């Protein structure tokens, strides 16, 4: 019942852009500062976020414009990382811009072209920049190194950004030819110390050893399988029914300590100990399973199954109806490591090639959450250097050098479309002011200075803003991936553009 | 009274900032014969005005001097030298009583951190 | 800035004391004194130390803030 | 915009005027506090520490406070209301530098310097202690209990806590003291007088059948499973509707039990340890009594920091059930002692046991409840100085001296740093010495006199001398014999330097959704 | 509860109230008798000779009644 | 000068139940003291003056409660 | 009432409920100055709208009384202390106490350390017991000018039924004794 008009519209576009923009900012580069979510909507809590999903997601936008740029920086930061935080502060930047054109009275159709091809000039000299230092093989050791130092940077983290560093390095590495996103796994357990990140020689599943079974098994033969049981089990054609008053309620629940010995004498007829299921167990099932000779591993999943794939040889399966349909296992020896706090078992054997498996230690709950994405945004990165070993200077290096060719563009290709040729290019150099704060420097000494500096000679001469000068982007190795920054740049353009050809919002 | 006047007189051998301490604590001590003397509509200027003429300064001591004097009836609420009445309570109910009415001041001093709470 | 301009020349004074090195205003990006050549009299600096603090005594000499409706009126 | 800079403006504002009632500590200093909450509830209150832990803020920057004082409970244990005078302090600075128009980002690392400096001046007035001597952890925790409530109780609890280290810590260099090592039992019956350091674990179960096993023939067991039995884990072959069919399913259920508890006693474990996982009061009324008959100390739903310290100090591990003869993972006992003082308590004592090389336990008595907390809180507070000295061994003076004393010395640092931290630390380092004057402050009439005085005497004092803590006056207080462990005052500085920078990351307050 | 009156403000009070009560009684008095009439909070005359059969039907004042 | 005003003045008391010979204040040489020894010095006369004129005001404003005016 | 409402637990942080408590506990010490002594009055206090009583010992009183201040709380749990020690002596704590905590917070903030002023009360308290047992001036009963006769005639002159009291003072000496 509410159709609302163009002039308030545009506006709310813009509004909603510039309430979302500034809370990231602070967090964007290098971040002298952060954003601290407070919680009083939901629970008494409080938050520290360097994390755009934690600030975007739980903190839901009012503003129907602004839910353009939450979703479509969502899939920016799910497939390559770090995508809710540079894509949202550029749209927003982009916005100020535009209002004003709307004060001088533009076209929105020259906005929605200005934009556009100066993104198209953008990623041109983005592209004239890109260079490999994945070529040789002590090169793409080095390679690597510094970008892992660059995206693990602009989150909190301890201790923990040299040790995530040199690990998943040396993950890459031994492919040669693709990433490995394929079958490592991040397992987040509590740790005692706030530096350690080591890769797994075999695979681990959670198995507190306990009762009486014995703690390392030996020659190893798995029998690998879907079916199993939490606390019930039902006779095939019988049932048990016991119910008729107030007393029955206390026997009913005494009746499932005698529904844990029919499963028992199913693995029992195997003669296989070494028998995994998906389904938890208790310390009322483990008395009974163990007790038998044959060994009830839990907490199994396609995982662990994939991850023995690609090494050994074998397959993943499932649906275990019959064992011919399920692809087993074959393993030298079964130990228990203990890692962290925590006691896992441990399928230790043949590694080091598609497959591994990473674990963290950390007993804040919260640490171990960021070193999560921190860790997620650099993996698929470290796999566009696969792809293309093509880097471009991180830190708004390669910014300005975008902002040095489109404005040059600006000028002279269009006849009308300057002005907003011209908004894009002023806001790429808007994002170094919301860096230069966070480190204390003059953002308008900043922005047009170094522009014109490195553009016209050494490159490599960029924002330096651990100590607040200009450094050297490719000395101190403050350099990202070209596929990163090409990407961030048109969810950027176009979020932007969608919801400034919105000029009519209705709300039925 | 005399413990109004002479720790007071004490107070001031003491010196510096604690002799307020026990000076207004002895001032304070005035208003029990005052208000009793209202109760007993004698109204408190005479009982200052005895009381402080008993005392006297070249001889301090009580002994049981016929220099000075510290004696008060309270039925009628006018002082009645007077040493074998009913009205003069003993040692004991007031070295207690000067316990207590001392620590009621400091009862309320026991704070720390005045906050509110939701 | 002058956020930066009191912390470059408080370095010089770890450097080096009593100095002949101070910031400039001309903005040469050469900050001295004496190459600058910001030099003054040391009698109108010392004269304006006895009139800025003549001031605060000055206001300072009676007790009075009392008016009748007119001590300003 | 206007509204990044006046929340954060705001966050320091209302913080700090919750901070500036909160200088009201150090003794008899002000008026009482009769509190009614919005609830209506009367909340008569003395004691500003339990004040720092009971209170409640909306404001979310002063919800940090609390959390101040919780994290320095669990460092150190002591001046919880001195972590946050002088975070309120650090509130006191950041206003005028957003004033003079510093960056909240630069005055985020100012803090770096200040606590780097600090704790390196600090440690150069401080002097280290050995842990292996009885006599330098003596002095210092009685001399820090000679500044809190007990006086009497401090000649006493004082070396039955260094007895306590000794056990749990290791010879000079270790860290090795917990809160999660050592439990404060409570036990109705004796007295303060009758306490008593039992050297192994003392668990505080509550255990029936006085008259047990009190020798040396035991075994201790803790079971995360409870014995199976018809109609308590097995089950019964007859339906119960009626009164008439209640009592056949009784007869069987005490029958085997009787079978279950005999070979417990046949085993020599003595000790039973139920888990919180009930089905029907987990292990049956009925069985309790058979196991009593059996002098086996047993007690059902226990708690969960009972479990742990029992697999923590001999390492029991759960077993098998008893018709399936235990797997031996229960732990070698060499005491299950049934304590009674004056015929009530009930309270096992495992003298002798296994150790991972720490776990002392204490018997903390009392004539009444309140007898018990008395020397409860005041023995605990006897271990966190020393456990400070585990964890950093070095003596500062008490009552807040340093704090100044740290002050005159840093203002000096402050000009060598000559940056725009310089100005930062050092409008900080002027903010410290406020400790004297602004705890007096809150009191009545004739104000002005006697603020600046109790902060002139320290600068006047030195950077080696300034007042006394415990009768005021220039002395040197190390002189005056007023000892702290320096992790009292470095924890305090690292707990207040990550808060009030956490505020500097404050921007555009929001809410969840 | 925390309660106190200044003194002639009550002792003043305790004249207003008995006086009052002193007025019609002392005319009721004797074979020269009026008649206090209570008329009822629900409606209703009630007169006699005896106003205690009045004042306790009706709402006492605290002070001196 | 400086001090605790009142405290300063609970010390020249002890030293007049001990001494009684000058003690006052200094604010030239900031503490306390001798003041004849302390050389600050002014005829006695003028005092005698003061207190007779300050006697002599403050009991005549006292015994005036009834003052009459004409605004005519 | 004074200082803020919008915070909780009526806080008003500062000279205000320093001013409020001094109120707060000279009103309940005005009640015990009418009631003070022999002489002093008797208080009709209804205790829930129609039950009254008559009472001048202040302890009753203030077991009657429903405090809402500390200044009013603290001053009823001291006099409960002598109470249950005789129930004498407890009208002088009250009334004395209201000027003590109005004169406290003035110097006890006046640091050099703030028990100075509380030790000065403690040491103007154990100036007083020393005195106290320096007093043979005043009050004798173990004798008199003949005996314990002397000290009951006038204890049973102070206690009216006339002029009388004469054989009366026989009795108190022999009730010691008996």
């Amino acid at each position: 019942a509410d159709e609302e008009r163009a002039e308030t519209a545009r506006l709310t576009s813009f509004i909603g852009a510039i309430a979302i923009g500034d809370l990231v900012k602070s967090t964007l580069g290098p971040k002298g500062m952060d954003k601290i979510l407070l919680s009083s909507g939901r629970d008494a809590s409080l938050m520290v976020t360097n994390d755009g999903a934690t600030i975007l997601k739980n903190i839901g936008v009012d503003n129907p414009a602004a839910k353009v740029l939450v979703d479509m920086s969502r899939v920016q930061d799910d497939e390559v990382g770090d995508g809710t935080t540079s894509v949202t502060v550029l749209a927003a930047e982009l916005l100020r811009e535009a209002e004003s054109l709307i004060a001088k009275k533009i076209h929105p159709q020259t906005i929605i072209a200005g934009w556009r091809e100066a993104t198209k000039a953008a990623r041109e000299a983005l592209l004239s920049s890109a260079v490999d230092h994945g070529s040789d093989e002590v090169k793409f050791r080095q390679d690597l190194m510094n970008i892992a130092g660059t995206t693990l940077s602009s989150k909190l983290l301890t201790h923990h950004k040299d040790h995530f560093t040199k690990l998943a390095v040396e993950a890459v590495l031994r492919l040669k030819g693709s990433g490995n996103l394929e079958a490592i796994h991040i397992i987040k357990k509590l740790g005692g110390s706030l530096a350690d990140s080591y890769l797994d020689e075999g695979f681990l599943l959670d198995k507190k050893i306990g009762v009486n079974q014995p703690k390392r098994i030996e020659n190893a033969k798995i029998l690998i399988a879907n079916t199993g049981m939490d606390t019930d089990k039902i006779k095939i054609f019988g049932s048990r029914v016991r119910v008729d008053s107030t007393a029955k309620v206390a026997e009913i629940e005494h009746a499932e300590k005698e529904k844990m010995k029919e499963k028992v004498e199913r693995i029992l007829k195997h003669g296989i100990n070494c028998f995994i299921n998906r389904q938890l167990i208790y310390n009322y099932p483990e008395q009974l399973f163990g007790a038998a000779g044959v060994m009830a591993i839990e907490h199994a999943d396609f995982a662990g199954v994939e991850r023995l794939a690609l090494v050994t040889g074998g397959e993943i399966a499932s649906t275990f109806d019959h064992p011919e349909l399920v692809k087993l296992g074959s393993c030298k020896l079964i130990e228990e490591v203990m890692i962290g706090e925590d006691k896992l078992i441990h399928f230790s054997g043949v590694a080091l090639g598609e497959a591994c498996t990473i674990v963290l230690r950390g007993a804040t709950q919260q640490i171990l959450d960021e070193a999560e994405r921190s860790l997620h945004d650099a993996l698929c990165v470290l796999a566009q250097t696969v792809k293309d070993s093509r880097t471009v200077y991180g830190g708004g290096c390669s910014e300005m050098l975008m902002a040095h060719a489109v404005t040059q563009l600006a000028n002279r290709t269009p006849g009308k479309e300057a002005v907003a040729m011209e908004s894009y290019a002023k806001a790429l150099r808007m994002l170094p002011t919301i860096i230069a704060d966070n480190a204390g420097y003059d953002s308008a000494d900043l922005v047009a200075q170094l522009r014109a500096a490195h553009s016209e000679g050494n490159t490599t001469a960029g924002l330096d803003m651990r100590e607040g000068t200009i450094g050297d982007m490719a000395i101190l190795g403050i350099t990202e991936s070209f596929q990163v920054k090409r990407q961030v740049l048109l969810s950027a353009a176009e979020a932007a553009e969608v919801i400034l050809r919105v000029d009519n919002i209705i709300k039925a | 009274a005399a413990l109004s006047i002479y720790l007071e007189n004490y107070a001031t051998s003491m010196g510096s900032r604690e002799q307020l301490a026990i000076a207004e604590f002895a001032r304070s001590l005035l208003v029990i014969p005052n208000t009793l003397a209202v109760n007993a509509a004698q109204d408190s200027t005479d009982l200052v005005a005895k009381l402080r003429a008993f005392h006297n300064e070249a001889q301090v001591n009580p002994e049981r001097k016929n220099l000075k004097w510290i004696g008060l009836d309270l039925s009628n609420g006018k002082p009645r030298d007077n040493k074998q009445a009913g009205v003069f309570e003993p040692t004991i109910v007031k070295v207690k009583s000067l316990k207590f009415a001392t620590e009621a001041a400091i009862t309320i001093l026991r704070i720390d951190d005045l906050i509110k709470l939701h | 800035n002058p956020i930066q301009t009191m912390t470059e020349v408080r370095a010089r004074q770890v450097k080096e004391m009593n100095p002949a090195l101070g910031i400039d205003c001309l903005h040469k990006g050469t900050n001295d004194m004496k190459q600058q050549h910001v030099i003054e009299t040391l009698i109108g600096k010392k004269q304006q130390i006895s009139l800025a603090t003549q001031m605060v005594r000055m206001i300072l000499k009676i007790d009075d803030i009392r008016k009748p409706g007119e001590s300003e009126e | 915009r206007d509204k990044p800079a006046q929340i954060r403006f705001s966050n320091i504002s209302a913080a700090k005027a919750v901070a500036d009632a909160i200088r009201t500590s150090l003794g008899p200093k002000g008026m009482d506090k009769m509190i009614q909450d919005g609830k209506g509830d009367v909340t008569i209150t003395n004691d500003g520490a339990t004040i720092l832990k009971q209170m409640q803020v909306l404001h979310p920057a002063a919800r940090m406070l609390v959390e101040l004082s919780k994290a320095q409970d669990i460092e150190a244990g002591d001046g919880t209301t001195s972590v946050v005078i002088i975070a309120g302090s650090l509130l006191d600075s950041c206003t005028k530098l957003l004033q003079k128009g510093i960056h909240p980002t630069i005055i985020s690392e100012s803090f770096q310097k200040a606590l780097e400096k600090g704790i390196e001046i600090l440690t150069d007035m401080s002097r280290p202690v050995e842990l292996s001597d009885r006599e330098t952890l003596l002095n210092s925790a009685t001399t820090s209990l000679n500044s809190k409530v007990v006086s009497q109780y401090s000649s006493l609890l004082s070396p039955m806590s260094v007895n306590a280290v000794m056990k749990v810590i290791d010879p000079a260099t270790a860290t090795s003291v917990d809160l999660r090592d050592i439990k404060i039992v409570k036990k109705l019956g004796g007295t303060i007088d009758d306490c008593e350091l039992v050297e192994g674990l003392v668990l505080t179960q509550k255990v029936s059948n006085s008259g047990i096993t009190r020798v040396e023939k035991a075994k201790i067991g803790l079971i995360q499973f409870c014995l199976s039995a018809p109609k308590t884990d097995m089950d019964n072959q007859i339906v119960v509707s009626d009164y008439a069919q209640m009592d056949r399913v009784l007869r069987e259920e005490r029958a085997y039990i009787l079978n279950l508890v005999k070979q417990i006693k046949k085993t020599g474990c003595n000790v039973l340890l139920i888990q919180k996982s009930i089905l029907r009061d987990a292990l049956s009324d009925l069985a309790l009594h058979f196991l009593n008959k059996m002098k086996i100390m047993v007690i059902k739903d226990i708690e969960r920091e009972d479990i742990e310290f029992i697999c923590k100090t001999i390492g029991t591990k759960p077993v098998a059930h008893i018709d399936q003869f235990t797997a031996d993972m229960l732990g070698s006992a060499e005491l299950a002692e049934e304590v009674n003082l004056n015929g009530s308590g009930k309270l096992l004592k495992i003298t002798g046991c296994a150790s991972p090389g720490k776990t002392v336990t204490i018997v903390v008595r009392g004539s009444n409840k309140l007898v018990i907390e008395e020397a409860e809180r005041s023995i605990h507070d006897a271990l966190c100085v020393i456990r400070c000295l585990v964890k950093k061994r070095a003596l500062i003076a008490g009552g807040g001296a340093p704090e100044i004393e740290l002050a005159l010395r840093l203002t000096e640092y402050s000009r060598t740093l000559s940056g725009m931290e310089s100005y930062c630390v050092r409008a900080f380092a002027d903010a410290m010495e406020v400790i004297p004057s602004t705890l007096a402050e809150n009191a009545g009439l004739n104000p002005i006199s006697t603020v600046t005085e109790l902060r002139n005497r320290h600068a006047q004092g030195e950077k080696t001398a300034g007042i006394n803590v415990r009768k005021g006056g220039i002395s040197n207080i190390l002189e005056e014999l007023v000892v702290q462990p320096l992790l009292v005052s470095v924890s305090a500085l690292t707990l207040a330097t990550e808060t009030v920078r956490s505020i500097l990351k404050i921007d555009d307050v929001v809410n969840t959704r | 509860n925390t309660k106190r009156e200044s003194g002639r403000k009550v002792q003043s009070g305790n004249i207003n109230a008995a006086k009052t009560i002193a007025d019609i009684i002392r005319t009721c008095l004797g074979p020269k008798s009026m008649m206090k009439m209570l008329l009822d909070p629900m409606g209703g005359i009630v007169m006699t000779n005896d106003g205690n059969a009045i004042l306790r039907e009706i709402q006492v004042q605290h002070p001196a009644a | 000068a400086g001090f605790d005003a009142t405290n300063i003045l609970n010390k020249l008391r002890a030293r007049h139940a001990q001494g009684g010979t000058w003690y006052g204040v200094d604010i030239n040489n900031e503490d306390i003291a001798d003041n004849f020894e302390a050389f600050v010095w002014e005829p006695a006369m003028v005092r005698i003056n003061a207190l007779t004129a300050a006697s002599e005001a403050a009991c005549l404003i006292v015994s005036v409660d009834e003052t009459i005016k004409n605004p005519r | 009432m004074e200082g803020p409402l919008s915070v909780f637990g009526d806080r008003s942080t500062g000279e205000t409920i320093r001013s409020q408590n001094v109120m707060a506990a000279a009103s309940i010490a005005n009640i015990v100055k009418s009631s003070l002594g022999p002489v002093g009055l008797d208080k009709m206090l209804v205790d829930d709208i129609g039950d009254v009583t008559i009472t001048n010992d202040g302890a009753t009183i203030l077991k009657l009384l429903e405090v809402e201040h500390p200044a009013a709380k603290v001053l009823c749990e001291l006099a409960d202390l002598q109470d249950k020690e005789v129930g004498d002596g407890t009208t002088s704590v009250v009334i004395i106490a209201a000027e003590l905590l109005k004169n406290a917070d003035e110097l006890v903030k006046q640091k050099i350390h703030p028990t100075s002023v509380i030790s000065g009360y403690r040491l103007a308290c154990k100036e007083a017991v020393r005195y106290i047992n320096e007093n043979l001036i005043v009050n004798t009963d173990e004798l008199g000018r003949d005996c314990l006769i002397n000290a009951a005639k006038t204890s049973m002159s102070s206690k009216i039924i006339g002029i009388n009291g004469d054989f009366f003072a026989n009795m108190v000496v022999d009730a010691v004794l008996a």
